[PDB]
């Protein structure tokens, strides 16, 4: 019936997607051989959107690995979960990307193109009618934003009335790994603005800083980032995974969250952020959590949604409490922090509670709202990019593989022209 | 009478300031809506597009 | 090579704040590789500048004071700084070498400090 | 004192003046160039749509 | 409810806090787990004022400890109920103050006090309203003399409708810890007249004299006056926590028991002070309990309070005998020493008797008074200071952080201003 079409490109996208279907399989109750070893009551009904029905009720995931290198694919099949997979959606090249968009996208984004298209077709007609296509990936490298944005831009072509939702991850200029990173950016930015629904904005340096500074770890890794991107998109579709009272969707989201299709970033987040020792001592109830979704500390930006006004903003609730405390909140929310939001639009926060409890825990709440707050992002990555591109350092390369530089000069003016508007709308006056 | 020539020459010199500021502002407010009617037509032209 | 061969086991890591700082080449005259960068008029920065120069001057004219493209730079951030966000709690503003040494770094729980 | 006062309020407000001049004058080009932009962009979007 | 929420400055401030707070759970009945052991009645309804309802009906503390010393935590917190309390309130810097109000107040007071203010704000907010706050600090060093009046400022600009009360300890020429103590003391009283509701004086000297005269101690020590002034504030604020017949609070009590906002200081004291061998023979009656309350040898003072006139009197009782012998016992006292008390301004005793037990005494009475006797340790302090400032001794330590040398002048006048009000209000004579 009503399923969802999974997407992978990137190593990171790779390894967070792997993430992402271990934590939903032991929450809905599925042994690492393809049984079923669940007790729930749920868990059985709506299951079907992310697998597939199949012979001895052995579940199978529905996800196709995009990648150049072929060191993911090992990596992530050794795991205790790599061997539930279709092998065959791990369609890999030969040759690497290098760090390069315009060569991953030209060379390795030919002749490796048809197969995966062929895939993600057969999977789509396989069903019977579907809502849209989750893609999760990277901006930093060639693997996630090379081929993400032509994959999303086909299937928009081929298929218009689908959900173009993704969670690519933002680059920082504090915390880098590519030297041509920019380059990148700017290059995959002007695909996400014309050909893309949605998008949500991912940063490593603010999950690191938060997960310091609350969580207490020893040694944070990798893992802890892709348990925390796993639990913010479990959050997410379980308005859809698992029905309660008030049950929402991601179109509705899309549409009610989306004042125009050129600003379709979003701020994701989650409130029950607390250290070991602090589990045994604390408060479950709605000021708490109100105060954690909006204060901007357990927000997961590298910037502060307080330089901006909110636009618009949807809590998102997973749990038994509640309907009059929301309101309530909300409305003193926007009666004393009056100047955070547009005064234009009144009511911009948007009840959502799921009666369904997550596995493992009892109170969840996450948050989804597009502050103006990515401005300073924007300006920071459009002013590196001009200087870069005044004396074209690393470029011969680009050059070389017969791409020319007017790209470039599109992409910064579109660039310019967004902030221009950004900033323009960000004091959205009354009247004159 | 030195003194007594600069001051009378300096409240001319605020008041005119002043009147600078308003006329600007009134200029300021005509551009912005201007810039307004700027954005929502191009939206209308890229939508058409 | 005379210092080489004056201390004798010498390399060049040996610096420090000594009148022989081999840097002090570029002391003499900073000017010398260097190239004079007067503000131009490059249309492509301009595109934005014009707009920068109307806030500025839109700025001055409610103040009344003449302004330049940095002292418009240094009033707005005084003025963002004054706004209250100041951010003096997270990466926006604090150094580089200010979380390492943090009690929040000392995961190592308070209970061995309790024995100690 | 005295003297030092005088002519630093008669430099100070004197550029003032002239930049406020300045600032008029580039208001106005700019919302004469706004408005043409507005006659003609009008007839753009009504033609097209 | 009506909560108090208590704030917590310097290491003898901490530990009074700490001993204060397990005299209190002691005797509610709350087990060093931090479950419920208690056994009585009113320990469960009036108990939310100082603690907080949670899940397992585990109450936690609510009480911020800030210090600038984290040699103070570990100390604080090995104890048998220092796990109890809330770590994240535990907000220490990394550099001691040295026992400097200046270089405290400016370097250790700009980037730490952030962390304080959103604590304590969090508090306020957690609960829908408050009546006051209690700071327990002294003036023995520049963490609790150097935070506290500034934490007391701010609360009083977010917050002005609240009660400002503290217990901040005295110094004495006899018993000193700090050279530069007369400077701290007169930075300190400068804050505490302007921008604080009233102070409560506490000498270790006195409390030292009286155990060893009366208690007949073999090795009294620190912790002994920690549980002196912890049975006094509990004394003080059973009047709210456990309510009897005539039940009073702090505000009431500070309008009435104050003529003068300048003039905020008082005189505390506990009655049933008597040594190990005479707790066995005592006869527990209404006029005993009125001569230890009026006589100055069971009075905490380092002064005599015989050397000029009470001002204003509050007998706030705790137990079960009745009204008439207390009014009795205040007439005939008004009546016989008439040459200790303002005779423009009669009947300067208020009543005030909790019917509710202390636990592990059944007859307890506390004094709190303020008599016309501090104004020898205002002239004494003023007299130091100026032979101090005479010469600038010990002063470019306070130069070298910034601050300017005027501050003392003012400071020095304020004080004069304050002692000439205060030795020409003691001849309060009828007329001419």
């Amino acid at each position: 019936m009503r399923e969802i079409v999974h997407l992978q490109a990137g190593q990171c996208g790779n390894q967070i997607g792997a993430k992402f279907w271990e934590v939903i399989s032991d929450e809905h109750g599925i042994d690492p051989t393809g049984t079923y070893h669940g007790d729930s009551d749920l868990q059985l009904e709506r299951i079907n959107v992310y697998y597939n029905e199949a012979t001895g009720g052995k579940y199978v995931p529905r996800a196709v690995l995009v990648d150049l290198e072929p060191g993911t694919m090992d990596s992530v099949r050794s795991g205790p979960f790599g061997q539930i997979f279709r092998p065959d959606n791990f369609v890999f090249g030969q040759s690497g990307a290098g760090n390069n968009w315009a060569k991953g996208h030209y060379t390795e984004g030919a002749e490796l193109v048809d197969s995966v298209l062929d895939v993600v077709r057969k999977e789509a007609e396989s069903c019977d009618c579907l809502q849209g296509f989750q893609l999760t990936h990277s901006l930093g490298g060639g693997t996630g934003s090379g081929m993400g944005t032509l994959l999303i831009s086909k299937i928009r072509e081929e298929y218009p009335d689908r959900i173009m939702n993704t969670f690519s991850v933002v680059p920082s200029p504090k915390v880098s790994d590519t030297v041509v990173e920019p380059y990148n950016a700017t290059l995959s930015v002007h695909q996400l603005v014309e050909n893309t629904d949605e998008t949500y904005c991912i940063d490593n340096e603010a999950l690191y800083d938060i997960c310091f500074r609350t969580l207490k770890l020893t040694t944070p890794t990798y893992g802890d980032l892709n348990h925390l991107v796993s639990a913010t998109m479990s959050g997410v579709t379980t308005c859809l995974r698992f029905p309660g009272q008030l049950n929402a969707d991601l179109r509705k989201l899309a549409v009610n969250m989306v004042p125009f299709p050129r600003l379709h970033f979003f701020m994701p987040g989650f409130a029950p952020l607390t250290s070991r020792g602090s589990q045994q001592y604390r408060a479950l109830t709605v000021p708490e959590l109100t105060q954690q979704m909006f204060d901007a500390k357990n927000m997961m930006a590298a910037c502060d949604p307080r330089h901006g006004r909110y636009l618009t903003v949807a809590a998102v609730f997973r749990g038994r409490m509640s309907m009059k405390e929301v309101d309530e909140q909300m409305l003193n929310v926007q009666n004393k922090n009056s100047s955070y939001f547009v005064e234009w639009i009144p009511n911009n926060v948007k009840t959502a509670v799921c009666d369904i409890p997550p596995r493992g825990l009892k109170m969840s709440a996450t948050f989804i709202g597009n502050s103006t707050a990515i401005q300073e992002l924007f300006k920071r990555i459009s002013e590196q990019f001009t200087a870069m591109f005044r004396r074209k350092a690393f470029l011969h390369w680009y050059t070389g593989e017969g791409m020319d530089e007017m790209e470039f000069t599109e992409a910064e003016s579109n660039m310019n022209d967004l902030v221009s508007e950004y900033q323009q709308y960000q004091d959205a006056t009354a009247e004159e | 009478s030195q003194v007594m020539l600069l001051e009378t020459e300096n409240k001319n010199l605020k008041k005119e300031l002043k009147h600078f500021k308003q006329a600007a502002e009134k200029a300021k407010e005509d551009l912005l809506r201007t810039q307004k009617e700027r954005d929502f037509h191009r939206m209308h032209h890229k939508r058409i597009v | 090579l005379k210092h080489s061969n004056k201390k004798g086991n010498a390399f060049i890591e040996h610096y420090d704040p000594k009148e022989y700082d081999p840097f002090y080449m570029s002391k003499e005259d900073p000017n010398f590789l260097k190239v004079i960068m007067p503000p131009f008029r490059d249309p492509l920065k301009k595109a934005q500048y014009d707009q920068d120069d109307e806030k500025r001057t839109l700025l001055q004219c409610e103040t009344g004071k003449i302004y330049t493209m940095k002292e418009f730079k240094e009033i707005e951030k005084a003025q963002l700084h004054s706004r209250f966000p100041s951010i003096s709690n997270s990466r926006q503003s604090m150094t580089p070498n200010g979380w390492l040494k943090v009690p929040m770094s000392y995961i190592e729980s308070e209970f061995c400090k309790k024995s100690r």
